[PDB]
């Protein structure tokens, strides 16, 4: 599980660690000029439409990403904060179809959905003309709460429910994750107007 | 005199309903003899204060008590009341099923009359719906098929009733987070029982899991009143007690497989002077009947109430 | 600065209830103030039932909380109150008026 594509596994008094001991966030923020840069320039690359880098093309992945959630809790702008969560969801969606089972479910766990392996279920289909095989269950309960902002698709009635529990293939187990990182990412930005920044940095991310 | 209500206060002097635990947490309604509105806002603590107040303060013709429970059940303020879960319904009805014979006809005059009031004797009009035992086999296919569901796609443990009049009931009693999904999160559910998004699955295995292998076995959707389902806050006819468009017992049904649709759903013993309203030949509580206008005739007190609120005629004595 | 419509859901409306929601309320509670989306859903259904003389379902409520969510739809201004719905200013304004 790589940490430079996925810099949401470090926590951000995790990754400070490295500096010795003491230098927040916001320290690094008033000293370093390009770090400030390179979290305008996704922000800025939302708002045009256009596609949001892969974090393996930063040096600090870990850092850009945590500056780019604090410059958002900045604008204060809930539609530019929406509008992140899915483009920052989308840019792993990619990352995410070139990945193992095994790290999939080991995602799924650090964002609490309760998701687990089970005995394949193999059928057949007439429109598909190929051998659908489901190897991932969720709980209905919990399936209707992940789902809750999803298409129509995702209804409970064009699924396979068994005992219980709705079974996921591969590619929904990554429709999930996208919409658990679009949720989770609205979720860290709401308890981000506390800390009393330093009025300075303020002002050089506005 | 009413002689009906009579025979409905007997029944619950004695008779001990189905009560749920948590019955200090649920609101009770009722529907009195001779009106429409319903009073509900009705909070009790034990069957013992039920029973003294059918008995001695406002006798039931039908008699209901709150799916969901709430820690101030007679409070008139949605809000005050405190919502904190509700079970999960199903209902199925008879309307879109067999579709019955229907007969309209003035209590006077005898003769079939489709406006509000005949015009001969200025009289409010009766109706009359002919309730089939081949009804209730169709009905009762589609509470197997519902069980099959519930039990089978998502582990529940669904209780069967019978509806006292038309239908069937099916209730899963819940405690955890079955108990707090929403007015959406139980559409969701009425439409996978109903087949609405389920496309079909035209080469599946019969032994394949979910409705790929409910759809191969020639089962389709299953025919409920979704609104039953939707609604968070609905009204639970008490088992055990008397239905107002029949007098049968809404009796919990074990098993779907011994279940007839004869005069044993009827606690009423004894004979009545039935005096009826049309000549018809009419099939009633599993076997056919020939009344004629003006005519009385002595019939057992299971059949004579139960013509009696369908609106066949009138019980005029007890014997 | 969206001061005014605060006041509103504060106190409450009379003719014009549907139009402030569909057209203002919904849009701030959403799109401005970032409520929950069944927060929102509370909020507006104790805003309808002040004059009580009415009744609104669940169902409208969610549709529109629902389609603003998605169409990114900003809350009208005073100003064009004035231009669109004049009916509504004046309803709004009586309840500004009363502080
Ligand atoms: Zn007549």
């Amino acid at each position: 599980l790589d940490v430079k594509k996925y810099p949401f596994i470090k926590s951000l008094d995790d990754e400070l660690k490295k500096y010795g001991g003491g230098i927040t966030l916001t320290d690094l923020l008033l000293n370093s000029t390009t770090l400030i840069d390179q979290a305008k320039d996704r922000i800025q690359k939302t708002k045009s439409g256009d596609e949001l880098p892969h974090y393996v093309s930063y040096n600090e992945p870990v850092l850009v990403f945590y500056t780019t959630l604090l410059s958002l809790a900045i604008l204060n702008d809930v539609k530019l904060i929406r509008r992140y969560a899915y483009a920052e969801a989308k840019q792993f969606r990619s990352l995410l179809h070139t990945e193992n089972e095994e790290n999939l479910l080991e995602i799924s766990k650090l964002l609490d959905l309760k998701i687990n392996r089970c005995d394949p279920i193999k059928f057949y289909l007439e429109k598909k003309r190929r051998i659908i095989q489901k190897e991932f269950c969720v709980h209905f309960i919990d399936y209707l709460k992940y789902t809750k902002d999803l298409k129509e698709d995702w209804k409970l009635s064009g699924q396979i429910l068994h005992k219980g529990y709705v079974y996921l293939d591969k590619n929904q187990l990554i429709g999930l994750i996208a919409e658990s990182i679009k949720s989770k990412i609205v979720e860290m930005i709401r308890p981000l107007n506390l800390k009393e920044i330093p009025e300075k940095l303020k002002s050089l991310i506005e | 005199t009413n002689l009906i209500k009579s025979f409905f206060r007997n029944y619950y002097l004695n008779a001990e309903l189905e009560l749920p635990k948590d019955m200090e947490l649920r609101e009770f309604a009722l529907q009195p003899f001779g009106s429409d509105t319903y009073v509900r806002h009705l909070s009790f603590s034990s069957s013992e204060e039920l029973r003294d107040y059918l008995v001695n303060r406002n006798l039931p013709l039908h008699l209901f008590y709150s799916s969901a429970r709430y820690q101030l059940p007679s409070a008139r303020n949605m809000e005050e009341k405190a919502w904190m879960g509700s079970d999960l319904l199903f209902d199925i009805d008879a309307d879109h099923l067999c579709k019955l014979r229907s007969i309209r006809f003035c209590p006077v005059c005898g003769n079939a009359v489709v406006s509000e009031k005949c015009e001969r004797d200025n009289v409010e009009t009766l109706e009359y719906v002919e309730m089939t035992s081949e009804c209730i086999k169709r009905g009762l296919e589609q509470t197997r098929n519902l069980v099959e569901i519930l039990e089978d796609d998502f582990g529940l443990k669904p209780k069967v009733y019978f509806s006292g009049n038309r239908g069937f009931h099916v209730q899963v009693d819940c405690y955890g987070n079955c108990a707090l999904l929403d007015s959406d999160e139980r559409k969701e559910i009425a439409e996978y029982v109903m087949g609405i998004g389920v496309p079909g699955y035209p080469g599946g295995s019969e032994n394949a899991p979910g409705w790929v292998g409910r759809k191969n076995r020639g089962i389709n959707g299953v025919t409920i009143d979704e609104q039953v389902t939707i609604d968070v806050k609905r009204l639970i006819r008490i088992p055990n007690s008397l239905h107002g468009k029949s007098g049968l017992i809404v009796k919990r049904v074990p098993n779907l497989d011994d279940f007839e649709f004869n005069e044993t759903l009827s606690p009423f013993t004894g004979y009545t002077i039935f005096l009826p309203y049309i000549t018809i030949e009419t099939e009633v509580l599993g076997s056919i009947i020939k009344l004629n206008r003006g005519i009385p005739i002595k019939i057992k007190s299971s059949i004579g109430i139960y013509l009696h609120l369908r609106n066949l005629g009138e019980v005029k004595a007890y014997v």
